[PDB]
């Protein structure tokens, strides 16, 4: 009987994971600060990685990757893509990005190049068109912000002329296998998109929450993969796999392969897995873009059962065994 | 590091004598005091417990004390009677009548200085005295009342030496007289204040173990004392034999006792064996471990699942895998880590000695400081007030000088001790 | 990758290698503390010998 | 030439000291009687091995060592061991009653009764020293002697030798070999009281040595002899520059210079490869690059942490055996690409390297195989603060109930030195975390 502790009570995902584990009859749950645990479903900030893998006769496994924040932090994610030769400035799936602190680095020199052809000069943090409009917005918060080329011509679903993003859930295991969940989610905007009034950011910001019209064309402003792929076939004469999913699988593989040397727990005394949520943006040319990597990601209600049961099969029972698949192994 | 042993009264001297029989066998000393053994491990720490005489003979560092000559004559008759130094038989004649007051205040007072003289003689011989161990019951009158008088006086002369006792707790299942809860509560008050370490040998446990597990239908003191020698040999292995630990009484107290009053230890033994009949399969290291942590193997009738282990010390004897001993010991904690305080990290330590005890190829002695020992004091406190609320049998004590007040104080110090043990069973 | 100050000799050799540049109490105070503790001991012992005397 | 006096304290210190001095003797060709046929300068010399040995008119070579235990068991085996003749009896100091795993009993109670006797025998060696450099002090964090007498000694040495350097080899406490449940109290108490008296400290976590002995030596349950012989290999690597012709780390002052920029942060991580079993019948000798790459595997560190999540402030590579500079830079080159080696901005990213051509020496019959080349990296990385955090957590868990406090207060100490030593460690953890983000 393996033992596990629970130190992020706010985890929709691992809330399930705890529940499933107990119901196996081979997983008991200790108290937060009991060190004789096999598995730490840890906290989000200041998880004590220094204390793991020091319990003699205890193989310890934790559900986070020390270092993983370099990818899941907007300012750090830009820094990571600019400076790693594995990604380079000639990175064709990340939009232009600069880190500006509040008290322009080479941000101004790019905006000016845009005065040369009067090309689209919409950006984001929040969305403006004048640099002064935006720059005066990061110093009104006081914290580090990052501004990006806004994708002025995105892909709109009809009927609706509507925006959306794609969240892919990726699970990296103790062996650094990269597992993509087959189920994805399009988080769709019920408000028809238009590029005249940015300040009316309800058809521009596609967050399920910020959509406090909620539920018109598809339930919960969420379109799963079977539906989207159908529309793609009918509307565009293509498939989700070809037009979009390849590039996503390329981006996921490339991102995680970059940081592998910094975060791998191959020869380490404790081991990590971690579930990531990857957030993409498909433009009108059927091009996939990486927006944000989320290290503490929530799943869509319908898929919780399946995803959390797969975390246990692939990331947890792999290490602590007991008495086809829902993931796509991204190969390397 | 010499130890000075003292046995007081009926019970104290009968288990005292078995101990010397049992360990004299292990150290290869015979009744004549002459060593006739195979290994040298047997002689390396022989001075901890034995003085070396001329003719290269070995004389136990043991003081024998009683208020009656009865048992003490018995001991001199018994198999190892002649090993004991004759000047160390210090006795009166009037007896103590199973009366704590007669032992502590009247009859015992007459004889105690005579005892303190033999003690001092033995202490002077000693290159570095670790301290003292005493054997006594808490339910009679000599070992109980005088026993704790000696302890109070020894602490005055040697305030920085360690005081270790083996204290047999009274039980209705094995009781000489109704006043044993009075004698035990007055003694426990003393023990809480003046000993570093006491091993709570419960006559209730020794009975249940003799009856249920060893299937003895009508257990004698000799069957109970067998169980007591086995434990006494186990919890002193690390003192009498060389190891990786090099253990002694003070280090034991430092590591076992987080708080000074909580020094009452649950002993345990595996495998439980009945006298004479030898069974022939050695145990697997996995069996020693599960058995030694079994409540059925505890010598203090407490459920360890009703409390939390503050600290644990386990001692394995025989030829076995220290690797397996390691895995089995880590295994029991990580499986039942609930029952060990989280706020004392790594509170379970283990030791191994190559030599097994006579007649076993593999054995495990267990020393627990569990907060469940309160169950024991609660039991004795209930019996005590069942009588005291009616001042029953008190005249036996008032007649020797004692005051009702002294009884209220002792009772109250004990109920306090139970409160203290409860404070940490929750922490 | 710049090697520098290479010193050789019969036993071996040493050198440095850059990949990139930058970007007490008194004896008497001891005697005090150490003697305060011994007093603190002798008090605690006397309180015990006073309680025993009672 | 400048001399170095080794002081070994408590059980851990003394047993490791035997380990090392035996190795030193095999490496310098000195015999158990203290005779060194190779020395032609009889009864003297300012050779570099004379930093650790004086010579006698009769041509004996005698460790500038002193051993001190509050209890006779352990030093008595030095007194009756293969190297009895080695030491002068005055060098072996013995109590009668030990500190009982009690920091305060060894510092205050029993400490105060032997501190003067010890310092005199220490002064008897300092008086045979033309230009004394300072002290190498070997001890456990965990024992009562180990922790409590060492800090009283460290304080005085700061007073009677304010100009000489003090280095520490400190056994950090691990439950697999541990001998006491209060070892986290003694660790903090002694680190707080010794911190400003030690110029450079090498922590060795018994947990790490134990796992190397099992993984790489195929030793089921390592003994102290297993652990200590491997530990003295590392110690030899770290001291060989004081006992051998060289230009890197020639004096105890160079260790602070090359490894310790900020004074408090003076705990350089040690990593050592390769550890090869003497039982392995067929072994493939490892290259300069294989062993230099091994220095960045945690499973080879003296303390298990993750240097990737930390910043370096300094870094030496000590090679022993068939090594040339070119192979080192080639190995360095390809390692700097594939690894996460981040220096603090205000420190040159770089490597002070030292090579000694005499390959590593292994005691006949030990557990280590001989090897053509070996290396010991000394890196001052902030990742070692992980070890401070672990100890400090165990300390917080126990002290919040004040469990066992009374054993200490009962020896003269004040509940307050507990929160003072622990606040200091609160400082230390914070210095490390600034320096490394
Ligand atoms: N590596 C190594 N560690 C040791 C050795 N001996 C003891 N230790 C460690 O030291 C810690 C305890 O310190 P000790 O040196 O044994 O205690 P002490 O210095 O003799 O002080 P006392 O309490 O008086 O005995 C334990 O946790 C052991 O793991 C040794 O020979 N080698
Ligand atoms: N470069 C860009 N061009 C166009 N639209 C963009 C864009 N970058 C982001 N967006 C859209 O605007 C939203 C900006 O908000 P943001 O991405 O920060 O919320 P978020 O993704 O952090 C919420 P969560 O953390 O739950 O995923 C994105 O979700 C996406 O809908
Ligand atoms: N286990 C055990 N208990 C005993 C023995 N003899 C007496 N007792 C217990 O001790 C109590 C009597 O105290 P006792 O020592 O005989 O009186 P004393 O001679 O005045 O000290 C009773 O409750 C008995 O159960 C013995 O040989 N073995
Ligand atoms: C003299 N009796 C004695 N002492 C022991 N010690 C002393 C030395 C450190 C120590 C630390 C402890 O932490 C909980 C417990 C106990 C002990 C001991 C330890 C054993 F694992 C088994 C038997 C023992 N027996
Ligand atoms: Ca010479
Ligand atoms: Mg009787
Ligand atoms: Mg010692």
């Amino acid at each position: 009987m393996y033992t596990f502790v629970v130190r992020d009570e706010n985890s929709s995902v691992y809330a399930e994971v705890s529940r499933l584990l107990l119901a196996t009859g081979q997983w008991k749950r200790l108290r937060k600060d009991n060190p004789r645990f096999n598995l730490m479903l840890g906290e989000r900030n200041r998880l004590p990685f220094g204390r793991l893998g020091h319990e003699p006769g205890l193989v310890q496994l934790v559900n986070y990757y020390r270092g993983a924040d370099k990818l899941c932090r907007k300012a750090s994610l830009v820094k990571l893509i600019k400076t790693s030769p594995e990604l380079s400035e000639s990175c064709t799936w990340f939009p232009e990005s600069y880190v500006i602190y509040p008290t322009r680095e080479v941000f101004l020199a790019a905006y000016n190049r845009r005065r040369e052809g009067r090309e689209g000069n919409v950006w984001i943090a929040l969305i403006s068109s004048e640099a002064s409009e935006l720059l005066d917005f990061i110093d009104e918060q006081g914290q580090v912000h990052v501004i990006q080329k806004y994708l002025e011509k995105p892909l709109l679903l009809e009927p609706g002329h509507r925006k959306f993003d794609i969240r892919s859930w990726v699970l990296v295991d103790h062996l650094y296998n990269i597992y993509l969940y087959r189920e994805g989610v399009l988080r769709t905007s019920s408000e028809p998109y238009n590029s005249a009034n940015f300040q009316d950011k309800t058809c521009h910001l596609t967050n399920h929450c910020i959509q406090k019209n909620y539920g018109r064309y598809e339930e919960g402003n969420e379109m799963f993969f079977e539906e989207f792929n159908q529309y793609l076939m009918d509307a565009l004469n293509t498939t989700l796999e070809n037009s979009i999913l390849l590039q996503i699988k390329h981006i996921i593989r490339s991102c995680l392969m970059c940081i592998e040397p910094a975060i791998s727990t191959k020869h380490l005394h404790y081991q990590s897995f971690q579930l990531f949520g990857f957030d993409f943006m498909v433009d009108e040319e059927l091009k996939v873009w990486l927006i944000e990597v989320n290290g503490a990601p929530a799943c869509a209600q319908k898929l919780y059962a399946e995803l959390c049961q797969g975390i246990v099969d692939v990331a947890i029972s792999s290490v602590f065994p007991l008495a086809t698949s829902i993931f796509i192994k991204l190969h390397h | 590091r010499e130890i000075v042993h003292i046995q007081a009264g009926q019970c104290g001297n009968q288990i005292g004598a078995k101990f010397w029989e049992v360990i004299s066998d292990e150290h290869g000393i015979d009744p004549t005091g002459s060593y006739h053994g195979d290994s040298d491990l047997q002689l390396e720490r022989i001075n901890v417990y034995y003085n070396e005489a001329t003719g290269n003979k070995y004389v136990p560092r043991a003081i024998l004390v009683d208020l009656e000559p009865g048992t003490m004559d018995s001991v001199r008759s018994g198999p190892f009677g002649q090993i004991f130094r004759p000047d160390n038989f210090v006795f009166g004649q009037s007896g103590a009548g199973n009366n704590w007051a007669k032992g502590h205040y009247t009859e015992g007072a007459e004889l105690v200085d005579s005892v303190l003289d033999v003690v001092r003689k033995e202490s002077e011989s000693c290159d570095c005295l670790q301290g003292f161990q005493l054997t006594h019951s808490l339910g009679g009158g000599t070992g109980s009342g005088m026993g704790t008088l000696l302890i109070s006086k020894i602490r005055e002369e040697y305030p920085d030496r360690i005081m270790n006792t083996f204290s047999v707790m009274p039980s209705p299942k094995v009781s000489d007289t109704v006043v044993e809860p009075y004698n035990a509560t007055l003694s426990v008050h003393q023990l809480v204040e003046n000993t570093d370490e006491t091993y709570c040998i419960d006559n209730e446990a020794l009975y249940d173990i003799c009856f249920r597990t060893l299937k003895l239908t009508t257990p004698t003191y000799g069957d109970l004392n067998h169980l007591v020698s086995a434990t006494m040999s186990g919890v002193t292995t690390c003192l009498r034999f060389p190891g990786q630990l090099n253990a002694d009484l003070r280090k034991l107290a430092v590591n076992m006792v987080p708080f000074p009053r909580l020094h009452f230890f649950m002993p345990g033994f595996a495998p439980l064996t009945s006298r004479g009949s030898q069974q022939y399969r050695a145990l697997t290291v996995p069996e020693l471990t599960q058995q030694m942590f079994d409540s059925k193997n505890m010598m203090a009738a407490c459920d360890p699942r009703h409390g939390r282990y503050l600290t644990v010390a386990a001692i394995f004897r025989g030829r076995m895998s220290m690797k397996e001993v390691d895995e089995q010991m880590l295994n029991v904690q990580n499986k039942n880590s609930s029952y060990f305080v989280e706020w004392i990290p790594n509170n379970v330590k283990t030791a191994v000695c190559d030599i097994p005890p006579r007649g076993l190829k593999m054995s495990a002695t267990f020393i627990g400081n569990s907060t469940a020992i309160q169950e024991l004091f609660k039991r004795i406190s209930e019996q005590f007030t069942a009588m005291f609320r009616r001042k029953a049998f008190l005249h036996w004590y008032t007649g020797e000088g004692m005051d009702e007040m002294e009884f209220t104080e002792a009772e109250s110090n004990m109920n306090d001790l139970v409160s203290e043990y409860q404070q940490y069973q929750d922490a | 990758m710049e090697v520098i100050e290479l010193n050789k000799c019969t036993s071996g050799q040493s050198f440095e290698v850059i990949l990139k540049p930058p970007s007490d109490p008194s004896l008497e105070e001891i005697q005090k503390k150490l003697e305060a503790a011994e007093e603190r001991r002798k008090y605690q012992e006397a309180e015990l010998l006073k309680h025993l005397a009672e | 030439m400048r001399e170095c006096i080794s002081i070994h304290v408590g059980q851990a210190g003394v047993q490791i000291g035997n380990a090392c001095w035996e190795l030193y003797c095999l490496e310098h060709g000195i015999q158990p009687d203290g005779q060194m046929p190779s020395d032609k300068t009889i009864g003297g010399g300012d050779d570099s091995f004379n930093t650790f040995f004086s010579e006698t008119g009769a041509g004996k070579h005698v460790p500038r060592a002193v051993f001190v235990d509050l209890e006779p068991t352990v030093i008595d085996e030095v007194r009756t061991g293969t190297y009895r003749q080695l030491f002068h009896p005055e060098q072996l100091i013995t109590g009668k009653e030990d500190a009982a795993n009690n920091y305060a009993r060894g510092h205050y109670t029993i400490g105060k009764e032997i501190i003067d006797l010890v310092l005199d025998r220490i002064r008897k060696l300092a008086d045979q020293c033309t230009g004394l450099q300072g002290f190498l002090v070997f001890h456990s964090f965990g024992g009562g002697t180990g922790s409590g007498f060492t800090s009283l000694l460290m304080e005085r040495l700061s007073v009677d030798y304010g100009k000489k350097s003090k280095l520490e080899f400190s056994i950090y406490p691990a439950p697999q070999v541990s001998t006491a449940v209060v070892e986290p109290y003694n660790s903090i108490l002694t680190t707080h009281t010794t911190l400003e008296h030690s110029d450079c400290a090498f922590m060795v976590d018994n947990e790490a040595i134990y796992d190397i002995c099992r993984r790489n030596l195929d030793i089921e349950r390592p003994t102290y002899t297993n652990l200590n012989r491997l530990i003295s290999q590392i110690v030899s690597s770290i001291t060989a520059s004081l006992r051998f012709d060289g230009a890197l780390n020639v004096d105890l002052t160079e260790f602070q210079t090359n490894l310790v920029p900020y004074p408090r942060i003076h705990f350089p991580l040690a990593t050592y490869a390769p550890v090869i079993s003497a039982e392995k019948a067929y072994h493939e000798q490892l290259s300069v690059a294989e062993i230099t790459n091994a220095c960045f595997e945690p499973a080879n560190q003296m303390v298990k942490c993750d240097p990737r999540h930390g910043k370096y402030m300094a870094c030496c590579l000590l090679y022993r055996g068939d090594v040339v500079p070119k192979d080192v830079n080639a190995a360095i080159a390809t390692i700097k690409t594939k690894r996460s080696i981040q220096f603090v901005d205000w420190c040159p990213t770089g490597f002070k390297v030292g090579i000694n051509y005499q390959p590593p020496t292994v005691v006949p019959g030990g557990d280590l195989a001989k090897v053509q080349r070996a290396v010991c990296m000394l890196s001052n990385t902030t990742a070692i603060a992980e070890a401070w955090a672990r100890l400090d957590h165990k300390f917080d868990l126990m002290y919040a109930k004040r469990a066992f406090v009374h054993w200490y207060v009962g020896e003269g100490m004040e509940e307050g030195e507990f929160s003072e030593a622990r606040e200091d460690m609160a400082a230390l953890e914070k210095d490390y975390e600034e320096v490394g983000v």
